[PDB]
């Protein structure tokens, strides 16, 4: 069909996961201007670094030990990674909570890349997770208003 | 509106009276529902979130509850501060748009249930001069004060050039409201039955005229 | 205190245009979906418009699409509603609503905003009879047509007939005000209804005989 990039919700989206994946295994932040979303991308990352952070933590014993399942060493591993993703995540009601889980194993899978030696791989896998995220649940996410309600969604204030 | 409300719900103190919303597959089919509850001359409050979810101030005697396309606000032993207007509102897949009940007004009767009084007047042959005449349907001691009225002409309906004025509060605490139908001098002359149909409390109180008088 | 301040309501011409502004206080602004909702004289709630947190999203109704413009400026807390092309069935409050962003349910409103679109000059009322067509107790009433702008006084004998009197409330009929006033007397000598708008300096006295 058509090429994923025609859809601005798409590459809005990769570039969100792509800029979150690379500072999380980098831990430097990116300074130059976002392409795509702009000032939405850029709340939208703000959102992602909060909640992001917590979910790797609650998650931890799950994260790990789905990584040790697949056993990721190599570039042809990130291939079956995605096929895993996408059944697991098909699987009945969308929720921000599940959307932001996906998010959060990817910044952790980019983590033990960068220590592996493999960062070329995280561009690939940042292109996994948004092709699993946008592929399946389009209609949902539009539905929702997007990056705009992930952040509406997360929202808590202080102090 | 999208999703209808019976306009008027009612009860003695104490009693449990429930509030019924009607929608569709793309609205309360697909998403949940909220319910407002206004204070005359006041801005509208949120009383219910996602179906059934009160927020912090609001009396755990107000519940509410889905069940496919319809919905339910039930007020379990009700108080005088209860008498209100309550909207229902969802979000519909189909229009991209919020969608809101039409409103029930819930009366706290403290009263006997009271039908309305109704008068039909012919338009004076002083504005038939001016080439226009208007029909006057006063209506009285109505109690609760919400009234439907429907107009008929030679027995058809009238959807268009009538003007129903919102129900005031008389004297001893019944209501009052009035209806018009304005048409031409010619309109009126062609047309020979005229009625003004008042619905009060599933119940019709009914006045009619004949133009040769 | 979390507050919303609606500003911009008040009269313009049919075909005219006003914008609305809402101040929103207490809260961080950018970070909620922001409505505005309407509600005409006597009516019911009406759902305008929604504009997302960061613009991204903006919904109308479908009563209101290619006339309004709903906006935002997040660096100013405020929110705008531009309306142009505007009729008499936009007469209504004009509310401002926060969003909550895990329900969607309006938790914030303003006290609203009045627009009124009215064409309308000074106009004193027609004052017509009102009898019964084709005993015992009779209905007599006294129409006042077509008169701008509220209010207008209406008596009965110049004040001594006060029992049995119903001075129905005022309703709009293309730009003018109607309205009504009945007097239920006994069967068989003088009935007179005394109208007065003070905004046209009119008096006016009819005498009501079936």
């Amino acid at each position: 069909g058509p090429l994923g990039s025609e859809d601005d919700l798409y590459r809005q989206s990769l570039e969100i996961i792509s800029r979150y994946l690379r500072e999380q295994a980098t831990g430097s932040k990116d300074s130059k201007p976002l392409g795509e979303a702009g000032a939405a991308g850029r709340r939208a990352l703000e959102t992602l670094r909060r909640v992001g952070d917590g979910v790797q933590r609650n998650h931890e014993t799950a994260f790990q030990g789905m990584l040790r399942k697949l056993d990721i060493k190599n570039e042809d591993d990130v291939k079956s990674l995605s096929r895993v993703m996408i059944h697991v995540f098909s699987d009945g009601v969308t929720n921000w909570g599940r959307i932001v889980t996906l998010i959060s194993f990817g910044a952790f899978v980019a983590k033990h890349l960068k220590t592996i030696n493999q960062e070329s791989c995280i561009e690939p896998l940042a292109e996994s997770i948004t092709d699993v995220l946008v592929r399946t649940k389009r209609d949902w996410l539009v539905k929702q208003r997007g990056w705009d309600g992930f952040v509406e969604f997360f929202h808590v204030e202080d102090l | 509106s999208v999703l209808t409300q019976p306009p008027s719900a009612s009860g003695t103190p104490g009693q449990r009276v429930t509030i019924s919303c009607s929608g569709s597959s793309s609205n309360i089919g697909s998403n949940t529902v909220n319910w407002y509850q206004q204070l005359p001359g006041t801005a509208p409050k949120l009383l219910i979130y996602s179906n059934n979810q009160r927020p912090s101030g609001v009396p755990d005697r107000f519940s509410g509850s889905k069940s496919g396309t319809s919905a339910s606000l039930a007020i379990s032993g009700l108080q005088s501060e209860d008498e209100a207007d309550y909207y229902c509102a969802a979000w519909d897949d189909s229009l991209n748009a919020w969608v809101f009940g039409g409103g029930t007004k819930l009366t706290v009767l403290g009263q006997p249930k009271s039908s309305p009084s109704v008068t039909l007047f012919p338009p004076s042959s002083e504005e038939l001069e001016t080439n226009k005449a208007t029909l006057v349907c006063t209506i009285t001691d109505f109690y609760p004060g919400v009234v439907t009225v429907d107009w008929k002409v030679d027995g058809t309906p009238v959807t268009q050039g009538m003007e129903t004025t919102q129900p005031s509060k008389q004297s001893n605490n019944k209501y009052m409201a009035s209806s018009y139908l304005t048409l031409t001098a010619r309109a009126w002359e062609r047309h020979s039955s005229y009625s003004c149909q008042v619905t009060h409390e599933g119940h019709t109180v009914e006045k009619s005229l004949s133009r040769a008088d | 205190q979390v507050t919303l301040k609606e500003s911009g309501g008040g009269l313009v011409k049919p075909g005219g245009s006003l914008r609305l502004s809402c101040a929103a206080s207490g809260f961080t602004f950018s970070s909620y979906s922001m409505n505005w909702v309407r509600q005409a004289p006597g009516k019911g709630l009406e759902w305008v418009s929604s504009i997302s947190s960061s613009s991204s999203y903006i919904y109308y109704a479908d009563s209101v699409k290619g006339r309004f413009t709903i906006s935002r400026d997040n660096a100013k807390n405020s929110l705008y509603l531009q309306m142009n092309s505007l009729r008499a069935e936009d007469t209504a409050v004009y509310y401002c609503a926060r969003q909550v962003g895990a329900t969607w349910a309006f938790d914030i409103w303003g006290q609203g905003t009045l627009v009124t679109v009215s064409a309308a000059k000074t106009t004193p009322p027609s004052v017509y009879p009102l009898a019964p067509g084709s005993n015992s107790m009779v209905t007599l009433g006294c129409l006042v047509k077509g008169y701008f702008p509220e209010p207008v006084t209406v008596t009965w004998n110049s004040g001594s007939l006060s029992s049995g009197v119903h001075t129905f409330p005022a309703v709009l009929q293309s730009d003018l005000y109607t309205l009504s006033s009945s007097v239920t007397v006994p069967s068989s000598e003088t009935v007179t209804c005394n109208v007065a708008h003070p905004a046209s300096s009119t008096k006016v006295d009819k005498k009501i005989v079936p």
